[PDB]
């Protein structure tokens, strides 16, 4: 189930997600446009993928991960899900902004 | 020609090994991880690869007199095992050397071939005789020790430092992508070497007992008060369960069954292993194949000790290798190889000089009238589709898919060629059931006949390089394991088998066998059978 | 480029079947990694299974465990996903997803590209 967590728009926002598993170097966030296929922003929680310029940076705090994202938002507005483990995958319980 | 330290000798020989030895580990991890975006992990994977030969090198060149012998050892040992990991894309584990320590000449002479025998000459022969024609010079044992220690710590950090370098990508690689340590040479054969020494050791330490599983087995009804059956079981050496007619094949493969009534074959039947030695006692051992341990196969109790013990004659008549440990418990008068001219009858009716497996049912009525009023279980051994030399497992009268690949190396021939003379050895396999049906058949007026076939193993035809069966258990390809089964058995015995589509696997057929005399256990009991 | 793109959906009947089809393109050849992420309507996403075909490893997620099955068709490079006893929970649109490339000191192995994806309706 969807849940609008952040609901700010405008400012840094940042969304946490619960690691049962620590696997620090199998954490990755993927941006879901509302009718599209889900886009990779950020991977392995530290490290960035091609496409933004250092907007969504990421970090890592003990057992729980959060995403932040810096420069205001005109385009984005989709829904991000946090990624566990890789063998087997499990995802978190989605986020949306407005 | 100045003499060379025994260090510097020992690093050339680790070079030469990471570097010729290890083509199919090298192409599997450049595939897997491109060089373009992945030259910091590849890089630290050669170098920690070179430490690792150099560390094993120098462990077992630790001696002066001693050196060149073993150099000659570990150069000769990699070249053969890497020609057959680069060809054939084989890996080496504990149940592939106890194949190759199986083997018979016969078998071994077809692997033989001229490329082959060019490539050790040019990669374990050579660099044999360029070590062996050079002069060393060994120092005191103080400075040799002291050298020997630098060797050692130097290859352990080049083996611990890229490891701790990239923690997160080696234990990715460690934790799934365990296969590809497998394909390292010689490596790989050393340390299968010490888990089947350690293997024997054990299996020797073991005692001399059985361990019974089928104490309460009772036959329902003897062969008095009934007509006495006799089954037939065939069992076939490599063959692919999506190579034959019934589930779905452009060729006919098998003909002769489509005319035969009460043929029932089953669509999904996965072998216990990749090889022979490996599923022959998984396929009559009461434990499945998640329980089975073939380094204790021939001491635990089988279906075949258990029907003999019940007063079921039985009799097998080998054709491939050996009986593999199954056929140890009952007197040897009943198990009769005919791989010889000796015993079997049918020979010599093709220039390679081979024994086919239809003359295996010459002399079968001597046995019926010498067992007249009893079950018979006669078990027959395949041949079948035995490897590499498909075009020698059947005559000119099956030559029936032109072209055959004729050539010993199957990384020459074409795709195409290498279908067809499989496909013709199938036609052969399919020709001797056939016959062995119409034999059952002419029995049918005295006695309940049946018949039962099914692989010991798949195989692989160039699907991803794979060439030929013997890939571990735990991630052979699935056409290694894809085995076909056919059922056959007269209208009026009243034996109905399963559905065509049931799922089923090679632990089927001790509760099938045990089913066809009306024999209950309740070790295998609760288990999915091939007949009702 | 990658264009692992999707088919098989429509119209299917409680306890039936069906079977999907993914890896168009040459992308990373097709061996190793690819996934299967479904999308209830209105729902977050969620793991189906991850075929390693070259080895033959597989997994699945609880949920879809015991019904579903992996094949692989490295000729054709495509990946099958076999569904058989839907139930009404099973509608969602379905994805497959690859993973590879760690450039340095970065690691990777994530469900980077998807497809347009493919409804599979029960009703
Ligand atoms: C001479 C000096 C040598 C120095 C050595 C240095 C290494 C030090 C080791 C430290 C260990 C720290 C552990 C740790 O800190 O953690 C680790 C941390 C990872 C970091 C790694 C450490 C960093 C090291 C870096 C430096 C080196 C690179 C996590 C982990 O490693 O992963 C854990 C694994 N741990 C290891 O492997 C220790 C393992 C470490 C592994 C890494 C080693 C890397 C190679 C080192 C090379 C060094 C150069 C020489 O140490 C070993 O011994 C390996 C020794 C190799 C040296 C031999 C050299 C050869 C020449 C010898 C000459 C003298 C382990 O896996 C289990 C087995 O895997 C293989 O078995 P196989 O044989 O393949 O079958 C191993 N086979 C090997 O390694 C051998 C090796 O590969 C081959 C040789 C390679 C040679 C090197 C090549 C060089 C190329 C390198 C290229 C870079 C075997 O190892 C053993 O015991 C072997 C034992 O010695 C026997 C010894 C017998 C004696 C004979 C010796 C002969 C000597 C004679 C000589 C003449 C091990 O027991 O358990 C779980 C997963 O398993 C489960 C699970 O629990 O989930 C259980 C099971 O599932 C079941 C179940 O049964 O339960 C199965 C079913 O029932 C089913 O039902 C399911 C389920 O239910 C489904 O339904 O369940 C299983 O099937 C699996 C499946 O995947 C799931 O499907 O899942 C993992 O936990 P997890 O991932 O963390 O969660
Ligand atoms: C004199 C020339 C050679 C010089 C080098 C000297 C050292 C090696 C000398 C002998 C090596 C010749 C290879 C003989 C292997 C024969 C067994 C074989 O490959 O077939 C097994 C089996 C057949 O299936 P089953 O029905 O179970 O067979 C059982 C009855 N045959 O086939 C396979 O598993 C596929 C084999 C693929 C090719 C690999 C060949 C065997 C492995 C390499 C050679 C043996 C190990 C070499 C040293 C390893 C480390 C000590």
């Amino acid at each position: 189930s969807p849940s609008s967590l952040s609901a700010s728009v405008g400012d840094r926002v940042t969304i946490t997600c619960r690691a049962s598993q620590s696997v620090s170097s199998a954490v990755a966030w993927y941006q879901q446009k509302p009718g599209k296929a889900p886009k990779l922003l950020i991977y392995s929680a530290s490290s960035l993928y091609s496409g933004v310029p250092s907007r969504f940076s990421g970090s890592r705090s003990g057992t729980d991960f959060t995403l932040t994202i810096s420069s205001l938002q005109p385009e984005d507005f989709a829904t991000y899900y946090c990624q566990q483990s890789y063998w087997p995958i499990t995802f978190g319980q989605g986020t949306k902004v407005e | 020609r100045r003499s060379v330290s025994p260090f510097v000798l020992v690093a050339s020989v680790a070079v030469f090994l990471t570097a010729t030895a290890n083509l199919t580990f090298f192409d599997k991890i450049s595939q897997t991880y491109p060089i373009a975006d992945n030259l910091g992990f590849v890089l630290t994977i050669a170098v920690v690869l070179f430490g690792a030969m150099l560390l094993i090198t120098t462990l077992l060149s630790s001696y002066r007199y001693v050196l060149k012998p073993v150099l000659i050892l570990l150069l000769i040992m990699g070249a053969v095992t890497s020609y057959f990991t680069d060809t054939y894309g084989t890996v080496y584990d504990t149940t592939m050397l106890q194949n190759a320590l199986q083997t018979d000449q016969a078998e071994t002479k077809d692997l033989l071939n001229a490329a082959f025998i060019m490539r050790i000459i040019g990669l374990g022969v050579l660099p044999s005789l360029l070590v062996a024609f050079v002069k060393v010079d060994y120092p005191t044992w103080g400075k040799g020790l002291m050298r020997r220690l630098g060797l050692i710590v130097a290859s352990l950090a080049l083996i611990l430092l890229p490891v701790v370098a990239f923690s997160s990508h080696y234990a990715s690689f460690f934790r799934v992508h365990k296969p590809l340590r497998s394909y390292v040479n010689p490596i790989m054969p050393i340390y299968s070497v010490g888990k089947l020494a350690s293997i024997e050791y054990k299996k020797a330490s073991a005692p001399k007992d059985t361990i019974y599983h089928a104490k309460d087995a009772v036959q329902a009804t003897k062969p008095d008060m009934r007509k006495p059956r006799l089954v037939v079981f065939v069992v076939g050496e490599t063959a692919r369960a999506d190579h034959v007619s019934f589930n779905g094949y452009e060729r006919d493969t098998f003909p002769q069954l489509a005319k035969i009534d009460g043929v029932t074959n089953f669509s999904n039947v996965t072998s216990c292993g990749t090889s022979t030695a490996y599923s022959v006692p998984c396929m009559f051992s009461y434990l499945g194949a998640d329980e089975y341990d073939v380094d204790t196969a021939k001491y635990q109790e089988n279906v075949l000790d258990t029907l003999d013990r019940l007063g079921v004659s039985i009799l097998w008549r080998d054709n491939n290798s050996d009986s593999k440990g199954v056929m140890d418990k009952l007197p040897k008068a009943q198990f009769a190889d005919y791989k010889s001219a000796t015993n079997n009858a049918i020979c010599n009716t093709n220039p390679y000089n081979e024994c086919r497996d239809v003359g295996m049912l010459v002399g079968l009525d001597d046995f019926v009238a010498a067992n007249n009023g009893k079950d018979m279980l006669i078990m027959l051994h395949q041949m079948g589709n035995h490897g590499p030399a498909y075009f020698k497992r059947y005559d000119e009268k099956f030559a029936k898919f032109t072209p055959v690949c004729e050539g010993n190396e199957l990384a020459k021939c074409e795709h195409q060629s290498l279908i067809n003379a499989y496909d013709n050895a199938l036609l052969a396999t399919d020709d001797f059931i056939a016959q062995s049906i119409q034999w059952l058949q002419t029995h049918s007026n005295a006695y309940d006949v049946s018949m039962l076939y099914v692989s010991d193993h798949g195989e692989s035809l160039g699907e991803n390089g794979v060439y030929l069966h013997g890939m571990p258990n735990a991630f052979a390809p699935k056409e290694q394991r894809s085995v076909p089964a056919f059922f056959w058995t007269d209208k009026q015995t009243g034996i109905t088998p399963m559905a065509t589509d049931t799922v089923l696997t090679h632990d089927a057929i001790t509760p099938t066998l045990l089913k066809l005399f009306d024999v209950t256990a309740d070790k295998v009991k609760d288990r999915t059978a091939f007949i009702r | 480029e990658v264009q692992l793109v999707e088919s098989g959906g429509g119209l299917v009947q409680p306890g039936g079947s069906l079977r999907l089809s993914c890896a168009a393109s040459g992308f990373n050849v097709y061996y190793s990694s690819i996934h299967w992420v479904r999308q209830a309507p209105g729902k977050g996403l969620e793991w189906v299974a991850s075929i390693y075909s070259s080895y033959s490893s597989t997994s699945y997620a609880d949920s879809v465990k015991g019904r579903f099955t992996i094949s692989a068709d490295t000729s054709k490079n495509t990946a099958y996903l076999q569904m058989n006893s839907l139930r009404a929970e099973d509608t969602a649109v379905y994805y497959c997803a690859s993973g590879n490339f760690s450039s340095w000191w970065s690691h990777g192995w994530y469900a980077l590209y998807w497809g347009q994806g493919t409804l599979v309706t029960v009703s």
